[PDB]
C-alpha cells in the first residue's frame, strides 16, 4: 500500500502539473492521509486509483 | 521480447516448459536525484527458500 501511495503521490504531482500548472500544494505541502482498514492486502491497491 | 524480459527453459514437475521471466521497474528511481539508497530487489512469484 505504501508503494501504491508513493506512486499515487508522484502521479498526482505530475498530473497536477499537466492540468493546473499554477497549483502548488502537492509539490510543496505536507499532507496527512488515512485509509480505513478492513480490505485484504492482496486486493489493497484496489483503492489506489481512489 | 521487449527489453527487460527473457525466455528460459524450466523443468516443471510434470514435463518441460518455457517461462518468460519478467523484470521491470516497480517505482520511480527519483527518491532524490542525489539519493544513494540502494535499489533493493523485491521478487514475486511464490518464492520458496532456495
Amino acid at each position: 500500500m505504501k508503494e501504491s501511495a508513493r506512486i499515487a503521490y508522484t502521479f498526482a504531482r505530475a498530473f497536477l502539473m499537466q492540468h493546473a500548472p499554477a497549483n502548488d500544494y502537492l509539490v510543496t505541502s505536507h499532507i496527512h492521509l488515512h485509509v480505513p482498514e478492513g480490505a485484504t492486502p492482496k486486493d489493497g491497491p484496489s483503492a489506489g486509483c481512489t | 521480447t521487449p527489453p527487460g524480459v527473457v525466455m528460459g527453459l524450466a523443468w516443471t514437475a510434470m514435463g518441460g516448459s518455457t517461462l518468460f521471466v519478467e523484470t521491470s521497474l516497480r517505482r520511480p528511481q527519483d527518491k532524490d536525484a542525489k539519493g544513494d539508497k540502494d535499489g533493493s530487489l523485491e521478487v514475486t512469484g511464490q518464492l520458496g527458500e532456495v
